[PDB]
């Protein structure tokens, strides 16, 4: 099966999660194959592990993958800096997408 | 069990294609699984994608569920997610609005 490759969308915390003390980005990767992907979370531009959970991808109805990471922070984390991306790799190439506070 | 706590995901155009626009619903921090979500209360199908739960070092899930929308009826039609969680006896209907 040829090479597909995956499409990111990146969504910030929302207020009302802010406003309950906690935030979440969230970043949902669809429609790429084969189904390998890895996933690097930046806060600015340094590297974070902490609070980064990625599901193992799994097969859409269109035999293609999708997969999901979170990162999970403090609203006075995601304050903090001028942006957070999300970065995702395929086959050797990258698609990353920035969201900033 | 826990049930979830569930946030709106506000429209975005970015990452669509051109006159769309991404919003969804966060279902965060639930347990055991599964979580259902509908749209408009079933209304609304096309364009849903809602993707598995991640497991995390918690040992609660969360899952997000995304429509993908004509942009031009942001300001016109109202979105909810209907979300449920039966093994804790939690519905929440979320509504999600422009930010």
């Amino acid at each position: 099966q040829p090479k597909a490759a995956p499409s990111v969308t990146l969504f910030p915390p929302s207020s009302e999660e802010l406003q309950a003390n906690k935030a979440t980005l969230v970043c949902l990767i669809s429609d790429f194959y084969p189904g390998a992907v890895t996933v690097a979370w930046k806060a600015d531009s340094s590297p974070v592990k902490a609070g980064v959970e990625t599901t193992t991808p799994s097969k859409q109805s269109n035999n293609k993958y999708a997969a999901s990471s979170y990162l999970s922070l403090t609203p006075e984390q995601w304050k903090s800096h001028r942006s957070y991306s999300c970065q995702v790799t395929h086959e050797g190439s990258t698609v990353e997408k920035t969201v900033a506070p | 069990t826990k049930g979830p706590s569930v946030f709106p995901l506000a429209p975005s155009s970015k990452s669509t294609s051109g006159g769309t626009a991404a919003l969804g619903c966060l279902v965060k921090d639930y347990f055991p699984e599964p979580v259902t979500v509908s749209w408009n209360s079933g209304a609304l199908t096309s364009g849903v994608h809602t993707f598995p739960a991640v497991l995390q070092s918690s040992g609660l899930y969360s899952l997000s569920s995304v429509v993908t929308v004509p942009s031009s009826s942001l300001g016109t039609q109202t979105y909810i997610c209907n979300v449920n969680h039966k093994p804790s006896n939690t519905k929440v209907d979320k509504k999600v609005e422009p930010k």
